[PDB]
C-alpha cells in the first residue's frame, strides 16, 4: 500500500512537467 | 555514420554488464532470512 | 579632519604595512593576550587538576615536558562551564592549579579569529575584491570552535575540551573515539574525503600547471624566474594541461575552464571540513557513529563478529582504561 | 537519435537508482545484517 | 519567460532564484509557497508522529519532536505528563495540513499565473528594495503579528488550559497561569545573566510565571516596535550605517537565524521548564546525576553511610563540595551540580542536598525516576542504538533533545555561513566590484607600494 | 455512517490529486484559459465543501 | 573536438539502444538476483549459509593453522558441519 | 495510533512526510526539462 | 611499415580512453584489482582466515566488508591459484583468501601501469612529466603499506584487510601496538596532508576572489576563454590582500604552483618512511627520560603517560580477537580497567 501511494506521489510531479512539455507550457 | 563496436563500447561494458549482474545479486540478498 | 576622523583613517587605511581595520582593533589585543599567555604558560605553567579528582597533569616544559608531550592543561572538572577568570580567584597559584590559563587563552583566541575572519572581508572590501575568501576560512575556524567550545558545552566541562598540546592532542582524539566511534560517523569519514581530496587536488593542480610551463628560460636557471611579478600574460598553456589530463582519465573528466578548476580546488576541501567540524559539533550532543555491534548474527543465534566488532574491542580497551580514577558509577554519560 | 528526451531518461534513471539504494537500506533493517 | 535565462538574467540556474530579486510578484509566490512548504511539513510530520504513537509508551522512547511541543502546552496530556486525549494532537496536524493546501495554492498563483511584479498592480503590496520608508512598514507590520502570536501563547497559558508546569506540586501537571512576571528587573535581568555555567543567560527560566511575564513584553514591544516602524523612517545614522538592498536584507535575517539556531541548541539541550523532561526525556546533566542518586540509593540501601563514604581519589564517592562549598553528588557528575530538577530539588536545602533527607525522605517515585532518566540518558547512535559507543544492538534510542540539537546546530552553522556569503556580497555588489576588478581601474594598482 | 465518511474523506483525497495536477498544468498553459478557469474555481468550492463535511462528520463516526 | 565515436546523448536517447537495452538490463538483473536466490553463490565462494558457521554444540571459529595442509583441514570443517 | 475512523488511510500518512523532500526534487526534474537554460 | 610500428599506431590512435603500450599493463591488472574487490566484498567469507563476516551476501554493509588478509599459517605465501595451498581450486583459494594477494598484486602492477600511462601521454602531447613525478606518493604509500609492512611483519594478515572498517582497524592497531601518533614520520605526513588542503582551498578561493571583471553576467564563469592569452585573476591585488592581512604571499606563480606539488608529495613520502620503520616494529612509541622520571615518583602525569594507558588498554582488550592464531585467553580478572568502568 506504501509502495503503491508514494509511487503515485512521486510521478505525480514529473507527469505536471511531462503534461506541460507536450503541450507547449509556459515552462 | 558511426561504429558500433569500438574500444568504447567494451570498456564501458565490462564495467556495466557485471554492475547490473552484481546489483541484482545484492537486491536478492535483501530478502535472505537467518 | 577632527581627532577621531584622522584616527578612523588611520584605522581602516590600506597604507599600513599590516591592516588593521575595524575587527583588527579587537583582533590585535585579544590575540597578544592568548599568545602571551599561551608562551608563558607552555614554558612554565605548574600542573593542573584537569579531571578534578586532585590528580594534577603536568604540562609545562619547566615541570618536566619535552615539545612533544607538552601541553596547557584545560580547566578543572569542578569548574565544569564556569567562568573562571583570574579575579575569581583567591591568588593566582589558586587559578593556577585549577587551570586559569586555558579558559583565558581559548577565550581570547577564539574572539581573536572571528575578528580575524572578518578582517579578510574588510580587507578585501577595502581593496575592491569579492568577499568570500573569508568563507574558505570559516572552515577550520570552525572546526576551532567545534574543539575548544562546543564540545565543551555539550559535554558540560571545559576539561572535555582540546588541550592545547601535541600529545593532548592525541589524547583527545582517542577518547573521542571510544565515546562516539567517529571513525564509523560519515562526517568524519567526509572530512577525510575532504583531506585526502585537498591535498591529491593539490597535488594534481600544481603538477598540470608545472607540467604546462611556458618555456622562458635555459636549463642552467630555475623555471621560476620565466615569470615576472604582475605580467598580463599568462605563465602556462591550461590548453595542453586539458589535453594530458584529458588523455589521462578522457576529455570530459578534464576541467577546461580555469575558474571552474579554481572554484572546485575551494570548494572540496572547505565542504568536507565544514562537514568534519559539524561532526565534531553534534557528536558534543551525543549523536555517535554508527554501531553495527553484533548486526550479524547465524541462524541459531550465534554472533558472528564483522570488523565493527574489532572495532569495538578496541573503544573497549580505550574506554575502560581512560581517567581510570575519575569514574565511580558503572556507565560514563557524558 | 533524440526520440526519448533526456530529461526524461536522467529522470527515470535517478528513481532507479533512489528505488536500489532504498531497498538496501531496507535490507539495512530487515533479514541478514539487522541484529535481530 | 521573462528573465528565465542566464542571458536575460545575469544568473546560471544554480543560482536561478536570484532571478527574482526584482520581480516581486514571483517573488511572493515563492515564499508563498515555501510557507506552504512548512505547514505542510508540520501537520504531515504530527500525523505520522500520531499514527505511530503508543500512548503508554513515554514520548522520548518513540522518536517524536512535534507531539512534545503540543504537550507541553498543556493539549492532550494530564498529570505526570501521561497521554489522556490524542484528538489535541490530531487536530493540530489536519489543520496544519489543510491550510498547507491553500497557502500551496496561494504561492503557486502568485508565482506561476499572477502579475510578475506588483508595482503597476498596487502601491500598498509594490515596493523598491531601496525604498526605506515602505521597507520599514513591512517590517513594522510583521513585527505587529510577530507579537500578536506571543500574546497567543499568553493567552493560552492564561485564560485557555494553561501550559504543562513540570515544577507543579504534585508531580507535574497542566496548571493556568494566574500571576504572571511583569517585574522588568526579573525580566531583563535574564537578558543581563552570563552565559557561562550555573548563570545560563536566558536558557536559565525556571518557571512558567517568568515564561508568560517575558512573553507578555515580548508581544507589547513588538507591537509598539511595529507601529514605530510604520510610523517613521531610518534616521541619518542608520541610513549611514546600514547597506540598503534585498540581498543586504536576506543577510542581515540569515545573521538574526544563525543567533537563534544557536540559543535554540542550547535551550533544547539545558532547559528542562519548556522542555519538560516527562516528554522530552533528561537532559544529560539530569541523567548523569540520576545515575549518582540511583547508585546513592542502593548501596544505602544497603548500608552505607554515604556522607562518609571516601571515594578512590580523596573525594567523597557520593557527595562531596562545589567549589563554592555546596554539597552535590561525587564523581564526574561534579560538574553538572548547576542542575535543578522535580525529582531531586526535594532533597536539597540551604547548604545543597541534605545528609538527613538522603537518609530518611528519598522515595519510591524519586528512585523510579532516577532510574528511568539514568537508562535513558541522551546517548546513541546514528543509527538509532541507545547507549555509549561500545553498547551492543538490542535497544532502539535515541532522545530528542539529542536529534534536535544536533539539526540545529547544523542548521545554525550554515546560516552564518549564508549570513557572510550574502552579507559580503551585497556589500560587493552595492560598491559595483561583484562581478571582479576592472582591468583599467584596478584600485590596487594606485596604492603605495607597502615597501 | 462510517462508510459514508470514509466515502466522502477518500473523495477529498482524489480531488486533491487531481487539483494537484490540474492546478499548475492549467496556470502554466495560457492556451486553455476559458475552461480551466471554471474549471479550478469549481473545484476549489468543492475541495473546501468536502474538507467542511469531513470534519462535521468526522465527529458522527468516531 | 570529438575522436568519433558517436555521443553518449544521441545513443541514449536513441529507440534502438533501448529497444536492446530493456531486454538486456533485466536479463542481467535477474540472472544476478537468480544466482543468489537459488544458492549457486555460495557454492561458488564457500560462503557459509546462515546454518554453517558453527556445528549445533560448537563455539570455536575453524581457523586455519598449516599452511600446505589448508585445503585438506578446511574440508575437515565442512564434513565436521554435516 | 489514529482515530478508528481514520485508520483505511495510515499507509498514506506513513508517506506524507517525505513530500517536501520531492518539491526539491521536482526542481531539478523541471530545469532539466528546459535544458538548464 | 613493420608490425612494431602497425601496433604502436593502433595503440596511440587518438580514442575516447587512450589506450597507449601501458594499457596493455594497466587495464586488464587495474580491472581484476577493482573487480576482484567487488567480487570478494559481495560474495566472500573471511570465516576461515578471521573468524569474521566480510561479505554483503553474509550480511555486511558498504562499511563492514572487505576482502580480508590471508590466514597468518599462510606466512608471505603468494598464494596463487594453482600455488601448493588452493591447488587450483577456485573455491578453496577464495576461502584461504586468495583473493587479497590477488588483489594487492594486480593492484601494484595497475598503478606501475598507471604511472607509465602518465608518462607515455606526457610525451605524447609534450608537457612536462611532473604529474607522472607527483603520482610517486600514492605508489610509496601503497608500497610501504601493503606490501613492506607485512613483509616485515609475520604474515600478511597483519596487512591491511581492503574494507572500510578495516582500515579502520588497521588504524587503531597501529595506535595500540606502535604509538603511531608519537612519530615523527606520520606527523611531517599529517602537516603534509593538511598544508595540502590548506593551499587547495586557500588558492582556490584567492584566484575566484581576484579575479578580473571579464564579462556582463553575474555568475563569473562564462567571462573565461581557454585559449585567451591573458591572467583571469590579479596577481598583485592577491598578493597585497594576503601580505597585508598574513604578513607574507606568494609573488611568483610558478613557485606557487610547484610549492603546491612539493606539500602533499612530500608528507606523503615522509609518512611512507615512518611505515617502513614500523614494518620492524622500530617504534617512536616511549620517551625514555619520562618513563624513568614516572617510575620513580608515582606523581608525576603527563599526556604521553595517559595515552600509553590508552595504548595498554588497547592491546588488552582487541588481541584475543583480532589475533585468532594467538589462542589468547585473558582471563577477566587480568584485563586492565580502571574503576568503575
Ligand atoms: C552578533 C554579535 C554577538 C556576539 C555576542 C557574543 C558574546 C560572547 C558570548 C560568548 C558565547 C559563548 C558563551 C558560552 C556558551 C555556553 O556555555 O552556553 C551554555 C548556555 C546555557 O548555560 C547553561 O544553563 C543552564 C541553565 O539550566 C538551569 O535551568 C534549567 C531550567 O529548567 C534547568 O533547571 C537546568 O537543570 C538548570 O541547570 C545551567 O545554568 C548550566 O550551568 C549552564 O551551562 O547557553 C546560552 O546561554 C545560550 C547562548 C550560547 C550560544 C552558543 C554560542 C555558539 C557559538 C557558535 C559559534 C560558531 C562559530 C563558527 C564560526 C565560523
Ligand atoms: C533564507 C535563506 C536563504 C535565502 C532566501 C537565500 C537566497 C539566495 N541565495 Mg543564499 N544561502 C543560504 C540561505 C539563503 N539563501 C545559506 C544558509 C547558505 C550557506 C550554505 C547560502 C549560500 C549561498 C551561495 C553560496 C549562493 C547563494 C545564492 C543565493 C541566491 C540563489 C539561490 C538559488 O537559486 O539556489 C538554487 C538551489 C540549489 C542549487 C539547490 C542547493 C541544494 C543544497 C546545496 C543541498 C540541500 C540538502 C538538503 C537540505 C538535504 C538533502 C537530503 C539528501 C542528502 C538525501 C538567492 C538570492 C547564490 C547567489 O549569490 O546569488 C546571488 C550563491 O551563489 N546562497
Ligand atoms: C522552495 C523552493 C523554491 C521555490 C518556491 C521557487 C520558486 C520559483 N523559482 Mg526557483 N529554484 C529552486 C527552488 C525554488 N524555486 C531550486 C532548488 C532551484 C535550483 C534547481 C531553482 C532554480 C530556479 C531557476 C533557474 C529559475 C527559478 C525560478 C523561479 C520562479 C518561477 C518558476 C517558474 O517559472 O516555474 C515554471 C515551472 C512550471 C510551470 C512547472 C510547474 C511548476 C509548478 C509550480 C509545480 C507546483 C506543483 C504543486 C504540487 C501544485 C500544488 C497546487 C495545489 C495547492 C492546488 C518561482 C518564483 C525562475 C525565475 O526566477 O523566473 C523569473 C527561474 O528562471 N528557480
Ligand atoms: C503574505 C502573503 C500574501 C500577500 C502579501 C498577498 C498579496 C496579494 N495577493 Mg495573494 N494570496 C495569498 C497570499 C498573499 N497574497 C494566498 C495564501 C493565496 C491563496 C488563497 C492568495 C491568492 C490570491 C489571488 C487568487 C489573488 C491574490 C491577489 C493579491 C493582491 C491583492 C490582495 C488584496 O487586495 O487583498 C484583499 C484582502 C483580503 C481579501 C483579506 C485578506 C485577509 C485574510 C483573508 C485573513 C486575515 C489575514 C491573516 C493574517 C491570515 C493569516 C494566515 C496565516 C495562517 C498564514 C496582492 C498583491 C490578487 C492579484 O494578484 O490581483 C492581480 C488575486 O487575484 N492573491
Ligand atoms: C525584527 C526586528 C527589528 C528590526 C530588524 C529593526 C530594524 C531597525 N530599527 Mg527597529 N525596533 C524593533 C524591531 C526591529 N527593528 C522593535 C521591536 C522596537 C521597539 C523597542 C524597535 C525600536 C526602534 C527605534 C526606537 C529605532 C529603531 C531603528 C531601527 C533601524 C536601526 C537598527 C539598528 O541600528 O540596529 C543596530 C543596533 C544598534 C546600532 C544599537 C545597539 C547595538 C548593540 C551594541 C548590540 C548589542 C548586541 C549584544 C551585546 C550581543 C548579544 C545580543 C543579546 C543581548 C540578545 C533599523 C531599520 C532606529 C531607526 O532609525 O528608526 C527610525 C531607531 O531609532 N528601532
Ligand atoms: C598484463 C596482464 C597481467 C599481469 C601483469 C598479471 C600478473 C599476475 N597475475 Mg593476473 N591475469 C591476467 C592478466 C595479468 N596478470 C588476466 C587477463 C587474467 C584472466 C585470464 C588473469 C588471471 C589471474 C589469476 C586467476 C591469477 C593471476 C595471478 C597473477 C600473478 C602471478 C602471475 C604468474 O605467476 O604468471 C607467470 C607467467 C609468466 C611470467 C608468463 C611467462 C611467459 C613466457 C614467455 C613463457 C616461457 C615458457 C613457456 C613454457 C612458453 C612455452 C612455449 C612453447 C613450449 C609452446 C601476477 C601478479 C595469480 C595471483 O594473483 O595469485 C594471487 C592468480 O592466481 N592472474
Ligand atoms: C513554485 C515552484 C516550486 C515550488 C512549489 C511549491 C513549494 C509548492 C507547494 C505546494 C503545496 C504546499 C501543496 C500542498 C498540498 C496540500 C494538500 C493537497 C493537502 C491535502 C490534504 C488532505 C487531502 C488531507 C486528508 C486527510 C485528512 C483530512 C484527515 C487525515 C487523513 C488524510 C491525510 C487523508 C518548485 C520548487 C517546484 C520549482 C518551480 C516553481
Ligand atoms: C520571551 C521570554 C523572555 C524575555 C525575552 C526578552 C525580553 C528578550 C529581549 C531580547 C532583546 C531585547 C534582544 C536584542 C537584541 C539586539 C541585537 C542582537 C542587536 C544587534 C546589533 C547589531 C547586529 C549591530 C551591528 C552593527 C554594529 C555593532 C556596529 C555598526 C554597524 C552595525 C549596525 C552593523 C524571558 C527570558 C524573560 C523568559 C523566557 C521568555
Ligand atoms: C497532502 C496530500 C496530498 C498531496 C500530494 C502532493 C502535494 C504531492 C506532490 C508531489 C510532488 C511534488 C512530487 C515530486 C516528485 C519529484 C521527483 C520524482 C523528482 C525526481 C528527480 C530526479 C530523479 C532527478 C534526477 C536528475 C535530473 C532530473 C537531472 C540531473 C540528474 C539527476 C539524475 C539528478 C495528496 C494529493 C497525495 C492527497 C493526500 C494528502
Ligand atoms: C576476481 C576474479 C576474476 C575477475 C572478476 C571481475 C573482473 C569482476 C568484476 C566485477 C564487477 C565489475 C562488479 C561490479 C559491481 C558493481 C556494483 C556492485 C555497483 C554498485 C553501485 C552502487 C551501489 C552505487 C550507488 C550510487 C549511489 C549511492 C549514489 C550515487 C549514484 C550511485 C549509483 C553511484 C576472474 C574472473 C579473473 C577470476 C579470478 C577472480
Ligand atoms: C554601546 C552603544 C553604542 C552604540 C549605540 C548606538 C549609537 C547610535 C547613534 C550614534 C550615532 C553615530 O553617528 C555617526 O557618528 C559618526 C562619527 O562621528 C559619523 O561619522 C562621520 O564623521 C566622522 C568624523 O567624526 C568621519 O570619520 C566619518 O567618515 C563620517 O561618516 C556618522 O556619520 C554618524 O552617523
Ligand atoms: C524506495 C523503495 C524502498 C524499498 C522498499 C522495498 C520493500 C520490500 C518489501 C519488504 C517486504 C517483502
Ligand atoms: C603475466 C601474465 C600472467 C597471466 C596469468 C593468468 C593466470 C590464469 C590462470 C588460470 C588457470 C589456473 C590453473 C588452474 C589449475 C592449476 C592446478 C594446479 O596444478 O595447481
Ligand atoms: O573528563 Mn575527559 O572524558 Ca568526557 O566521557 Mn565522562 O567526562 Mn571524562 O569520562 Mn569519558
Ligand atoms: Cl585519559
Ligand atoms: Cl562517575
Ligand atoms: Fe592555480
Amino acid at each position: 500500500a506504501q509502495l503503491t501511494m508514494i509511487a503515485m506521489i512521486g510521478i505525480a510531479g514529473p507527469m505536471i512537467i511531462f503534461l506541460l512539455a507536450v503541450r507547449r507550457g509556459n515552462l | 555514420s558511426y561504429p558500433i563496436f569500438t574500444v568504447r563500447w567494451v570498456a564501458v561494458h565490462t564495467l556495466a554488464v557485471p554492475t547490473i549482474f552484481f546489483l541484482g545479486a545484492i537486491a536478492a540478498m535483501q530478502f535472505i532470512q537467518r | 579632519a577632527n581627532l577621531w576622523e584622522r584616527f578612523c583613517n588611520w584605522v581602516t587605511s590600506t597604507d599600513n604595512r599590516l591592516y588593521v581595520g575595524w575587527f583588527g582593533v579587537i583582533m590585535i589585543p585579544t590575540l597578544l593576550a592568548a599568545t602571551i599567555c599561551f608562551v608563558i604558560a607552555f614554558i612554565a605553567a605548574p600542573p593542573v587538576d584537569i579531571d578534578g579528582i586532585r590528580e594534577p597533569v603536568s604540562g609545562s616544559l619547566l615541570y618536566g615536558n619535552n615539545i612533544i608531550t607538552g601541553a596547557v592543561v584545560p580547566s578543572s572538572n569542578a569548574i565544569g562551564l564556569h567562568f573562571y577568570p583570574i579575579w575569581e580567584a583567591a591568588s593566582l597559584d589558586e587559578w593556577l592549579y585549577n587551570g586559569g590559563p586555558y579558559q583565558l587563552i581559548i577565550f581570547h583566541f577564539l574572539l581573536g579569529a572571528s575578528c580575524y575572519m572578518g578582517r579578510q572581508w574588510e580587507l578585501s572590501y577595502r581593496l575592491g575584491m569579492r568577499p568570500w575568501i573569508c568563507v574558505a576560512y570559516s572552515a577550520p575556524l570552525a572546526s576551532a570552535f567545534a574543539v575548544f567550545l562546543i564540545y565543551p558545552i555539550g559535554q558540560g566541562s571545559f576539561s572535555d575540551g582540546m588541550p592545547l598540546g601535541i600529545s593532548g592532542t592525541f589524547n583527545f582524539m582517542i577518547v573521542f573515539q571510544a565515546e562516539h566511534n567517529i571513525l564509523m560517523h560519515p562526517f568524519h569519514q567526509l572530512g577525510v574525503a575532504g583531506v585526502f581530496g585537498g591535498a591529491l587536488f593539490c597535488a594534481m593542480h600544481g603538477s598540470l600547471v608545472t607540467s604546462s610551463l611556458i618555456r622562458e628560460t635555459t636549463e642552467t636557471e630555475s623555471a621560476n624566474y620565466g615569470y615576472k611579478f604582475g605580467q598580463e600574460e599568462e605563465t602556462y598553456n591550461i590548453v595542453a594541461a586539458h589535453g594530458y589530463f584529458g588523455r589521462l582519465i578522457f576529455q570530459y573528466a578534464s576541467f577546461n575552464n580555469s575558474r571552474s578548476l579554481h572554484f572546485f580546488l575551494a570548494a572540496w576541501p572547505v565542504v568536507g571540513v565544514w562537514f568534519t567540524a559539524l561532526g565534531i559539533s553534534t557528536m558534543a550532543f551525543n549523536l555517535n557513529g554508527f554501531n553495527f555491534n553484533h548486526s550479524v548474527i547465524d541462524a541459531k543465534g550465534n554472533v558472528i563478529n564483522t570488523w565493527a566488532d574489532i572495532i569495538n574491542r578496541a573503544n573497549l580497551g580505550m574506554e575502560v582504561m581512560h581517567e581510570r580514577n575519575a569514574h565511580n558509577f558503572p556507565l560514563d554519560l557524558a | 537519435g533524440g526520440r526519448i528526451p533526456l530529461w526524461i531518461v536522467a529522470t527515470v534513471a535517478g528513481m532507479g537508482v533512489i528505488v536500489i539504494v532504498g531497498l538496501f537500506f531496507y535490507g539495512a533493517y530487515a533479514g541478514l545484517g539487522s541484529s535481530l | 519567460a521573462t528573465n528565465r535565462d542566464q542571458e536575460s538574467s545575469g544568473f546560471a540556474w544554480w543560482a536561478g532564484n536570484a532571478r527574482l530579486i526584482n520581480l516581486s510578484g514571483k517573488l511572493l509566490g515563492a515564499h508563498v509557497a515555501h510557507a506552504g512548504l512548512i505547514v505542510f511539513w508540520a501537520g504531515a510530520m504530527t500525523l505520522f508522529e500520531l499514527a505511530h504513537f503508543i500512548p503508554e509508551k513515554p514520548m522520548y522512547e518513540q522518536g517524536l519532536i512535534l507531539i512534545p511541543h503540543i504537550a507541553t502546552l498543556g493539549w492532550g496530556v494530564g498529570p505526570g505528563g501521561e497521554v489522556v486525549d490524542t484528538f489535541p494532537f490530531f487536530v493540530v496536524g489536519v489543520v496544519h495540513l489543510i491550510s498547507s493546501a491553500v497557502l500551496g495554492f496561494g504561492g503557486v498563483y502568485h508565482a506561476i499565473r499572477g502579475p510578475e511584479t506588483l508595482e503597476e498592480y498596487s502601491s500598498f503590496f509594490g515596493y523598491d528594495w531601496k525604498d526605506k520608508n515602505k521597507m520599514t512598514t513591512i517590517l513594522g507590520f510583521h513585527l505587529i503579528v510577530l507579537g500578536i502570536g506571543a500574546l497567543l501563547l499568553v493567552a493560552k497559558a492564561m485564560f485557555f488550559g494553561g501550559l504543562y508546569d513540570t515544577w507543579a506540586p504534585g508531580g507535574g501537571d497542566v496548571r493556568v497561569i494566574t500571576n504572571p512576571t511583569l517585574d522588568p528587573r526579573v525580566i531583563f535581568g535574564y537578558l543581563l545573566k552570563s552565559p557561562f555555567g550555573g548563570e545560563g543567560w536566558i536558557v536559565s527560566v525556571n518557571n512558567l510565571e517568568d515564561v508568560v511575564g517575558g512573553h507578555i513584553w515580548i508581544g507589547l514591544i513588538c507591537i509598539a516596535g511595529g507601529i514605530w516602524h510604520i510610523l517613521t523612517t531610518p534616521f541619518g545614522w542608520a541610513r549611514r550605517a546600514f547597506i540598503w538592498s534585498g540581498e543586504a536584507y536576506l543577510s542581515y535575517s540569515l545573521g538574526a537565524l544563525s543567533m537563534m539556531g544557536f540559543i535554540a541548541t542550547c535551550f533544547v539541550w539545558f532547559n528542562n521548564t519548556v522542555y519538560p523532561s516527562e516528554f522530552y526525556g533528561p537532559t544529560g546533566p539530569e541523567a548523569s546525576q540520576a545515575q549518582a542518586m540511583t547508585f546513592l540509593i542502593r548501596d544505602q540501601k544497603l548500608g552505607a553511610n554515604v556522607g562518609s563514604a571516601q571515594g578512590p581519589t580523596g573525594l567523597g564517592k557520593y557527595l562531596m563540595r562545589s567549589p563554592t562549598g555546596e554539597i552535590i553528588f561525587g564523581g564526574e557528575t561534579m560538574r553538572f551540580w548547576d542542575f535543578r530538577g522535580p525529582w531531586l530539588e526535594p532533597l536539597r536545602g540551604p547548604n545543597g542536598l541534605d545528609l538527613n533527607k538522603i537518609k530518611n525522605d528519598i522515595q519510591p517515585w524519586q528512585e523510579r525516576r532516577a532510574a528511568e532518566y539514568m537508562t535513558h540518558a541522551p546517548l546513541g547512535s546514528l543509527n538509532s542504538v541507545g547507549g555509549v559507543a561500545t553498547e551492543i544492538n538490542s535497544v532502539n534510542f535515541v532522545s530528542p533533545r539529542s536529534w534536535l540539537a544536533t539539526s540545529h546546530f547544523v542548521l545554525a552553522f550554515f546560516f552564518l555561513v549564508g549570513h557572510l556569503w550574502h552579507a559580503g556580497r551585497a556589500r560587493a555588489a552595492a560598491a559595483g566590484f561583484e562581478k571582479g576588478i576592472d582591468r583599467e581601474s584596478e584600485p590596487v594598482l594606485s596604492m603605495p607600494s607597502l615597501d | 455512517m462510517t462508510i459514508l465518511f470514509q466515502l466522502a474523506l477518500a473523495a477529498l483525497v482524489i480531488l486533491s490529486f487531481v487539483m494537484v495536477i490540474g492546478v499548475p498544468v492549467a496556470y502554466a498553459s495560457p492556451q486553455d484559459w476559458d475552461r480551466s478557469k471554471q474549471l479550478i474555481f469549481l473545484g476549489s468550492g468543492l475541495w473546501i465543501a468536502l474538507v467542511l463535511v469531513v470534519g462535521v462528520l468526522n465527529f458522527f463516526v468516531v | 573536438g570529438t575522436t568519433g565515436e558517436r555521443p553518449f546523448s544521441d545513443i541514449i536517447t536513441s529507440v534502438r539502444y533501448w529497444v536492446i537495452h530493456s531486454i538486456t538490463i533485466p536479463a542481467l538483473f535477474i540472472a544476478g538476483w537468480l544466482f543468489v536466490s537459488t544458492g549457486l553463490a555460495y557454492d561458488v565462494f564457500g560462503t557459509p549459509r546462515p546454518d554453517s558457521y558453527y556445528a549445533q554444540e560448537q563455539r570455536s571459529i575453524p581457523l586455519v593453522t598449516d599452511r600446505f595442509e589448508a585445503k585438506q583441514q578446511v574440508e575437515t570443517f565442512l564434513e565436521q558441519l554435516k | 495510533k489514529l482515530p478508528e475512523a481514520y485508520a483505511i488511510f495510515d499507509p498514506l500518512v506513513d508517506v506524507l512526510p517525505v513530500i517536501p523532500v520531492l518539491f526539491l526534487a521536482l526542481a531539478f526534474v523541471w530545469q532539466a526539462a528546459v535544458g538548464f537554460r | 611499415r613493420g608490425w612494431f610500428d602497425i601496433l604502436d599506431d593502433w595503440l596511440k590512435r587518438d580514442r575516447f580512453v587512450f589506450v597507449g603500450w601501458s594499457g596493455i599493463l594497466l587495464f586488464p591488472c587495474a580491472y581484476l584489482a577493482l573487480g576482484g574487490w567487488l567480487t570478494g566484498t559481495t560474495f566472500v567469507t573471511s570465516w576461515y582466515t578471521h573468524g569474521l563476516a566480510s561479505s554483503y551476501l553474509e550480511g555486511c554493509n558498504f562499511l563492514t566488508v572487505a576482502v580480508s588478509t590471508p590466514a597468518n599459517s599462510m606466512g608471505h605465501s603468494l598464494l596463487l591459484l594453482w600455488g601448493p595451498e588452493a591447488q587450483g581450486d577456485f573455491t578453496r583459494w577464495c576461502q584461504l583468501g586468495g583473493l587479497w594477494t590477488f588483489i594487492a598484486l594486480h593492484g601494484a602492477f595497475g598503478l606501475i601501469g598507471f604511472m607509465l600511462r602518465q608518462f607515455e601521454i606526457a610525451r605524447l602531447v609534450g608537457v612536462r612529466p611532473y604529474n607522472a613525478i607527483a603520482f610517486s606518493a600514492p605508489i610509496a604509500v601503497f608500497v610501504s603499506v601493503f606490501l613492506i609492512y607485512p613483509l616485515g611483519q609475520s604474515s600478511w594478515f597483519f596487512a591491511p584487510s581492503f574494507g572500510v572498517a578495516a582500515i579502520f582497524r588497521f588504524l587503531l592497531f597501529f595506535q595500540g601496538f606502535h604509538n603511531w601518533t608519537l612519530n615523527p614520520f606520520h606527523m611531517m605526513g599529517v602537516a603534509g596532508v593538511l598544508g595540502g588542503a590548506l593551499l587547495c582551498a586557500i588558492h582556490g578561493a584567492t584566484v575566484e576572489n581576484t579575479l578580473f571583471q571579464d564579462g556582463e553576467g553575474a555568475s563569473t564563469f562564462r567571462a573565461f576563454n581557454p585559449t585567451q592569452a591573458e591572467e583571469t585573476y590579479s596577481m598583485v591585488t592577491a598578493n597585497r590582500f594576503w601580505s597585508q592581512i598574513f604578513g607574507i604571499a606568494f609573488s611568483n606563480k610558478r613557485w606557487l604552483h610547484f610549492f603546491m606539488l612539493f606539500v602533499p608529495v612530500t608528507g606523503l613520502w615522509m609518512s611512507a618512511i615512518g611505515v617502513v620503520g614500523l614494518a620492524l616494529n622500530l617504534r617512536s612509541y616511549d620517551f625514555i627520560s619520562q618513563e624513568i622520571r614516572a617510575a620513580e615518583d608515582p606523581e608525576f602525569e603527563t599526556f604521553y603517560t595517559k595515552n600509553l594507558l590508552l595504548n595498554e588498554g588497547i592491546r588488552a582488550w582487541m588481541a584475543p580477537q583480532d589475533q585468532p592464531h594467538e589462542n589468547f585467553v585473558f582471563p577477566e580478572e587480568v584485563l586492565p580497567r580502571g574503576n568503575a568502568l
